[PDB]
RNA sequence: CGCGGGGUGGAGCAGCCCGGUAGCUCGUCGGGCUCAUAACCCGAAGGUCGUCGGUUCAAAUCCGGCCCCCGCAACCA
RNA sequence: CCUACGGGCAGGCGCCGAGGGUAGGGCCCGUGACUGGGGCGAAGUCGUAACAAGGUAGCUGUACCGGAAGGUGCGGCUG
RNA sequence: CACCUCGAUGUCGGCUCGUCGCAUCCUGGGGCUGAAGAAGGUCCCAAGGGUUGGGCUGUUCGCCCAUUAAAGCGGCACGCG
RNA sequence: UGCGAAUGCCGGCAUGAGUAACGAUAAAGAGGGUGAGAAUCCCUCUCGCCGUAAGCCCAAGGGUUCCUACGCAAUGGUCGUCAGCGUAGGGUUAGGCGGGACCUAAGGUGAAGCCGAAAGGCGUAGCCGAAGGGCAGCCGGUUAAUAUUCCGGCCCUUCCCGCAGGUGCGAUGGGGGGACGCUCUAGGCUAGGGGGACCGGAGCCAUGGACGAGCCCGGCCAGAAGCGCAGGGUGGGAGGUAGGCAAAUCCGCCUCCCAACAAGCUCUGCGUGGUGGGGAAGCCCGUACGGGUGACAACCCCCCGAAGCCAGGGAGCCAAGAAAAGCCUCUAAGCACAACCUGCGGGAACCCGUACCGCAAACCGACACAGGUGGGCGGGUGCAAGAGCACUCAGGCGCGCGGGAGAACCCUCGCCAAGGAACUCUGCAAGUUGGCCCCGUAACUUCGGGAGAAGGGGUGCUCCCUGGGGUGAUGAGCCCCGGGGAGCCGCAGUGAACAGGCUCUGGCGACUGUUUACCAAAAACACAGCUCUCUGCGAACUCGUAAGAGGAGGUAUAGGGAGCGACGCUUGCCCGGUGCCGGAAGGUCAAGGGGAGGGGUGCAAGCCCCGAACCGAAGCCCCGGUGAACGGCGGCCGUAACUAUAACGGUCCUAAGGUAGCGAAAUUCCUUGUCGGGUAAGUUCCGACCUGCACGAAAAGCGUAACGACCGGAGCGCUGUCUCGGCGAGGGACCCGGUGAAAUUGAACUGGCCGUGAAGAUGCGGCCUACCCGUGGCAGGACGAAAAGACCCCGUGGAGCUUUACUGC
RNA sequence: GGCGAGCUAGCCCUGGCCAGGGUGAAGCUGGGGUGAGACCCAGUGGAGGCCCGAACCGGUGGGGGAUGCAAACCCCUCGGA
RNA sequence: CGUGGUUCGUGGAGCCAUGGGGGAAUCUGGGCGGACCACCGCCUAAGGCUAAGUACUCCGGGUGACCGAUAGCGCACCAGU
């Protein structure tokens, strides 16, 4: 029954993407540890 | 005077609706004058900040016009008189002579034919806006100004009128529809007339749906909640309000009085 | 079994707290007014205070046991 | 089968049909825990409404109230 | 009373399947009788086998209806999830 | 720095075990081929299953899964030569299809502006934002694999430039327009489908008959201009003009004059059409798919016909139904050797997607998972209709372990003599009933209902006669609705499949609705409606530190809070306490004002400190009001000419002592109250009494038609629920081949009884019994498994909740 | 201090969907009716949180499943439509 | 008056800072030495700049009674995979 993954391809890169983590300081800093720990990926594909 | 129909379904049994003999030829509310998109929304910026609102029949707002002033000396005659879903009142359409066209909200009285005027001069009758120093006493009148040049604000739901029962300094005394007593600048524009449309106090809903149609969403009593969410929630099955009766946010909700004390208006006004 | 209150002329209640006074209304008895009754007025009578103890100089009153009356509780199971 | 056969009788099917069955109504009678008023029955209880301004003139339609008669409001009649 | 069990011993009633005891409900054998016969009373032996169908209530129990030779009382983690 | 325990951590390997399972009971069988190997791959034939799908096209999502060659270690629940798997190579073609060099929507972002300790929050215009608006391609063929994309045919839009002809051209600005709901719905058409005796077609005559107006197959598709057919759109001219934030010659408005019709103009739809292309059965080829022929195919009449199109059509209704651009018109700067408009001609026309899966083995569910997933198409026949049901077309499938066997037992099914709820907590379950037409139908009622009440009859086929409609002509055909009559057959004609059992009577809730996703669907919530209360509008109220926003572009016939809950009849008494409301007096009271009076130090001037009276708010006190505000609404004793009983009285208390109505109740402890009813028997049910442990009037009181997957009682019908079981079917269980888990597990060589033991012993004691080891079965025991008991206590453990607990904000 | 409304709840903008049958409100027309009316009766008409019933939305009772096909499923039955 | 800092938690509570209120002087002026006064002294507020000694280790070197693949960084290995 309706299971809690809806992938939508726009939601996600609206969501979890690049430009957003971008405007909120909250998510700048998402980036800055992503980065820090040296993720491959920054952001979901 | 209100339709009511034979009991065919249950709530169609008590159900009862408008009358629309009023509404001359209308439909088409006409574009220009109005509509307007109207934004339908029921919190601010986020929240819900009045409860139990929203659906509800689609809507176009009527761009109607408050300040009559406006139009000093310029007659108009009256067109149309029309369902304004936006208000208790029914709308005329009045075109001017001027070429302009407005809606008014529709008086007690306005066939489909009468010139209409506002200001200083103008005669008397059903439909003319003035200065309120210059309408007699004891005259019934509507959509009345707070303060000169603020736009109409007191007496426009279908029925309300307000009596001016004097005059004192540049100011003069209304009756309100609430059975205030006011004081109103003298220059305050009132329209003479009571606002019409006036059996809309005798309508019956009639089954819960009618009440969504009109975009009120159920409204769920205190007692039926838990204590997290009101100051009424608990017992065991059914218990007594149990504390002086209150809203969800605690303050007292039978008598306890509400009006900032120290408001300036204060030194305006004399009743309940 | 638990807790609290109570028992006072014939009825219903004070007095018990703070030791030493027994009081109120009704009723009962005698006398008036009335043709008469009632109402009304004038007079009087009647209690050992549930009981056995104990304390005190002295106990309706302070203490304890027993006898009754009424009320409250008896929950997790 | 009989004949005096292009016949009759037996026999067969059919309509109707007393009544039997199933179903649901109507009307009347009897009866029933209990309950409502009513009549009647020498000397039971409570008050005093009415009859004499009945000691608050009476009566009356209605309405509310009250152990009970009754009282009260509104209007009416005069008996 | 608080002894094993709270790093779990699932609690009433029914149903199913029983098994045991005897302080015997019936049937078998008896003594005594205030036992004429018939039918009973009371006590003794006896556990082979039997010990009904319904109404009410979750009930066990009990009341009741119709019968019966009788419509037994208990134990088994108030036998048995 | 030494391990055996920590339900320790990491890893390895065991037990259960060749055990359960191998994932829908739509179903298989044989021949042939390939290969080391074949139930499992290919092919043929036969059988079965989907067919409002289990077929087909689109959108999401997915991301090489597409196609071909080669291959099988692993993935595939078996096998595997096969595959969505491994290796490699190929494959996605657009000015017109979708999206972008267009528009705006909620919302976002946001010059100006506002606000916030910082981070940041808001915000006019603007910008961004789409499945909405705007916009030009239809059809056939070709590939192993793409195609409205390549090709072919016919058709089209925009940009640039030029030539002609026309005009005051010109816009981010003005106006028109775009531009709009729901239900019903007219006409005409189209998609789609059926029939034909007509046109085309390979063949076919079996098995008793048929060479026949036989059978079987097919009889279209796209298409400019013109033209028909149907429908939408719309008045024309003149003057005045102060409105549409400049200006208009436009629009608005006033007068007047002409048509009032679609006449005219315009637009779309359908038809026809040049041209283009398709084109069965069957037979042959060889598939792993398709190709040849049929053929020079034919290509036509009739009927049924949308929910689709003409479209902005029409009517009714109340809840009163986006924006912006494209478009057109108007003008302003500006320019008018410009520019625009029209026609023609040349040229120019970019970016992204396009494979494949897409109700699923390629998406969301760890899986090739019986689950979930939006739009469109979805043929035929019958059944009254229909997207229902049965069978079936096209198309697609037999669900990736098999073979046998024919036990118990389990699941899913069918049937049962007599009985018929006797079962049980309860008719749970299952049965009965069942579509359509006709007859018929009660109490009660709010007059609509109750109603499918109930209970009944009819239902197939054949022949004869016969009425009306649509289409054609008024006719035949064809399609539709019937009416009457004589017959035939079976156990039975809605002959299969889909298709209510019913009545009586209480409780609660008026009603449709809503709810604990995943143990509660309810008598709970909501609900129209009633009442109280607040709020005069920069409203109250809510969110926010703010700005601001919601309320509301609302205004008391409105908005907030609270209770009650359709409707009928009603809703009593207490304001002493608490709440709220009112009260210009008085009492108290903080800072502050005020300083009489005192003190510290100085030689002194001074400097500095304490401080009474008195003037100083709200709050509280205090005075009053208020009950659809929180709330409350008595005790003893006596009394009548049998007796009981108490209308009457006495007394104590109170703020006041419960009215109407109701009452063993969703409330009654005693209690299975008592009486009546129902039953052979009634702790329940119904009626009644009142002794109300502990009913009672907006946490409403009492009723109420209708409604209910609520809950209680009773009857009829019918039954495997039962007396009481039996038989039968299929899927498992069993045996054989292939693959092969799991909880659990100190170690085991793991018996009964009677004892004992930490009080329930395979493990101690005595006695008894007992050859070793499996298999199918049953669940009494291993205080069997699971879960560090949820109950209970304990911890100066936690957390949600409350208030006249404390203390704060 | 941050991450979540791709599940779920509510709201906002914009689209879509609901076979087929039944019942027959107003209004309208006609007839009766009256001084005029109310009203009556036909026909027409097509209203409704109206009825039957698929899709679709549900989740009533029961059985099966319970190391499942499934960390909510399956079958029969049932509610709205 | 309200608070912060200092060892200072209102304490006899100064000093330094300052949200609010009132509000000076310029050497004979001002601040300070722990309520306040005197005396005796210290120091020049309301403007600013200033190397070094000091902190740290992404990074490079050198050492080790530091680890030796369950250790040692999570990663000795194409691991923030
Ligand atoms: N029969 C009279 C009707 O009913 C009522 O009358 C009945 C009663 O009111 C009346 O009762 C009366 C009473 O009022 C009066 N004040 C006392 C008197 N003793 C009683 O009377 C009764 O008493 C005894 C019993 O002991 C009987 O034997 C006697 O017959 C009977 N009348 O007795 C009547 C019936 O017997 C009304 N009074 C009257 O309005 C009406 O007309
Ligand atoms: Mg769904
Ligand atoms: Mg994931
Ligand atoms: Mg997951
Ligand atoms: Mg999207
Ligand atoms: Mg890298
Ligand atoms: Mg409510
Ligand atoms: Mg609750
Ligand atoms: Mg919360
Ligand atoms: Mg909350
Ligand atoms: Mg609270
Ligand atoms: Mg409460
Ligand atoms: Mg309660
Ligand atoms: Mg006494
Ligand atoms: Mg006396
Ligand atoms: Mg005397
Ligand atoms: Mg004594
Ligand atoms: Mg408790
Ligand atoms: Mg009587
Ligand atoms: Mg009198
Ligand atoms: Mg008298
Ligand atoms: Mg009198
Ligand atoms: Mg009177
Ligand atoms: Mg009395
Ligand atoms: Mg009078
Ligand atoms: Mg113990
Ligand atoms: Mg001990
Ligand atoms: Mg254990
Ligand atoms: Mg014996
Ligand atoms: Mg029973
Ligand atoms: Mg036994
Ligand atoms: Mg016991
Ligand atoms: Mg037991
Ligand atoms: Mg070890
Ligand atoms: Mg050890
Ligand atoms: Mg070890
Ligand atoms: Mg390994
Ligand atoms: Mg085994
Ligand atoms: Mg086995
Ligand atoms: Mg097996
Ligand atoms: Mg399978
Ligand atoms: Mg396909
Ligand atoms: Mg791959
Ligand atoms: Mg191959
Ligand atoms: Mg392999
Ligand atoms: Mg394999
Ligand atoms: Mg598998
Ligand atoms: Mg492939
Ligand atoms: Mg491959
Ligand atoms: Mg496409
Ligand atoms: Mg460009
Ligand atoms: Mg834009
Ligand atoms: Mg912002
Ligand atoms: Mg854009
Ligand atoms: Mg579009
Ligand atoms: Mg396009
Ligand atoms: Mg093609
Ligand atoms: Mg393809
Ligand atoms: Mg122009
Ligand atoms: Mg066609
Ligand atoms: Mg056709
Ligand atoms: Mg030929
Ligand atoms: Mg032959
Ligand atoms: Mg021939
Ligand atoms: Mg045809
Ligand atoms: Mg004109
Ligand atoms: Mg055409
Ligand atoms: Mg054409
Ligand atoms: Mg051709
Ligand atoms: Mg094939
Ligand atoms: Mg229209
Ligand atoms: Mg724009
Ligand atoms: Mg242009
Ligand atoms: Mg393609
Ligand atoms: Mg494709
Ligand atoms: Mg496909
Ligand atoms: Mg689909
Ligand atoms: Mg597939
Ligand atoms: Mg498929
Ligand atoms: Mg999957
Ligand atoms: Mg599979
Ligand atoms: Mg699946
Ligand atoms: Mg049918
Ligand atoms: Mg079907
Ligand atoms: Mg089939
Ligand atoms: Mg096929
Ligand atoms: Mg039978
Ligand atoms: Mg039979
Ligand atoms: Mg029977
Ligand atoms: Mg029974
Ligand atoms: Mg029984
Ligand atoms: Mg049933
Ligand atoms: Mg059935
Ligand atoms: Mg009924
Ligand atoms: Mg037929
Ligand atoms: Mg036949
Ligand atoms: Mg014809
Ligand atoms: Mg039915
Ligand atoms: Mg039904
Ligand atoms: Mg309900
Ligand atoms: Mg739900
Ligand atoms: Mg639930
Ligand atoms: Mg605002
Ligand atoms: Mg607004
Ligand atoms: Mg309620
Ligand atoms: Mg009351
Ligand atoms: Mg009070
Ligand atoms: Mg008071
Ligand atoms: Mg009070
Ligand atoms: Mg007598
Ligand atoms: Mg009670
Ligand atoms: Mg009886
Ligand atoms: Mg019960
Ligand atoms: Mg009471
Ligand atoms: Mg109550
Ligand atoms: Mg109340
Ligand atoms: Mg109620
Ligand atoms: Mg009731
Ligand atoms: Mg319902
Ligand atoms: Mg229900
Ligand atoms: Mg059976
Ligand atoms: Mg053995
Ligand atoms: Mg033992
Ligand atoms: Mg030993
Ligand atoms: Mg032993
Ligand atoms: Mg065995
Ligand atoms: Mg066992
Ligand atoms: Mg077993
Ligand atoms: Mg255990
Ligand atoms: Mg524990
Ligand atoms: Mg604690
Ligand atoms: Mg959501
Ligand atoms: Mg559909
Ligand atoms: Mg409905
Ligand atoms: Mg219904
Ligand atoms: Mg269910
Ligand atoms: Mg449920
Ligand atoms: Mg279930
Ligand atoms: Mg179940
Ligand atoms: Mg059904
Ligand atoms: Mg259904
Ligand atoms: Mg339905
Ligand atoms: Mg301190
Ligand atoms: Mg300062
Ligand atoms: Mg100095
Ligand atoms: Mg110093
Ligand atoms: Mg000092
Ligand atoms: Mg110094
Ligand atoms: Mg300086
Ligand atoms: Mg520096
Ligand atoms: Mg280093
Ligand atoms: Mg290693
Ligand atoms: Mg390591
Ligand atoms: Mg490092
Ligand atoms: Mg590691
Ligand atoms: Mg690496």
């Amino acid at each position: 029954m309706k299971r809690t993954w809806q992938p939508n391809r726009r939601k996600r890169a609206k969501t979890h993407g690049f430009r957003a983590r971008m405007r909120t300081p909250g998510g700048r800093k998402v980036l800055k540890r992503r980065r820090q720990k040296g993720r491959w990926r920054l952001t979901p594909a | 005077a209100v339709k009511k129909f034979k009991p065919y379904t249950p709530s169609r049994r008590f159900m009862t609706v408008a009358d629309f003999s009023e509404i001359t030829k209308t439909e088409p509310e006409k574009s220009l004058v109005k509509p307007l998109k109207k934004t339908g929304g029921r919190n601010n910026q986020g929240r819900i900040t009045v409860r139990f609102r929203g659906g509800g029949h689609k809507r176009l707002y009527r761009i109607i016009d408050f300040k009559r002033w406006d139009k000093v000396g310029i007659p108009a005659k009256v067109a149309a008189i029309e369902y304004d879903p936006n208000r208790s009142a029914r709308i005329a359409l009045l075109h001017y002579v001027d070429g302009e066209k407005r809606y008014i909200i529709a008086p007690d009285g306005l066939q489909v034919g009468q010139q209409v005027v506002a200001g200083p001069d103008a005669p008397i009758q059903v439909g003319n806006a003035l200065p309120l120093r210059f309408i007699p006493v004891g005259t019934v009148v509507h959509a009345v100004e707070l303060e000169p040049k603020k736009g109409a604000k007191l007496a426009r739901a279908a029925g309300t009128s307000a009596q001016i029962q004097g005059r004192e300094g540049d100011y003069v005394i209304l009756r309100l529809p609430s059975g205030e007593l006011r004081k109103v600048h003298g220059e305050c524009y009132a329209t003479v007339g009571a606002v019409g449309n006036a059996d809309h106090k005798n309508i019956v809903l009639g089954k819960a749906g009618r009440s969504r149609w009109l975009g009120r969403r159920p409204h769920v009593r205190g007692a039926a909640m838990n204590p997290v969410d009101h100051p009424h929630g608990g017992g065991e099955g059914r218990a007594p309000r149990g504390r002086p009766p209150a809203s969800p946010w605690g303050w007292q909700t039978k008598g306890l009085k509400t009006r900032k004390r120290r408001k300036p208006s204060s030194r305006f006004i004399i009743a309940r």
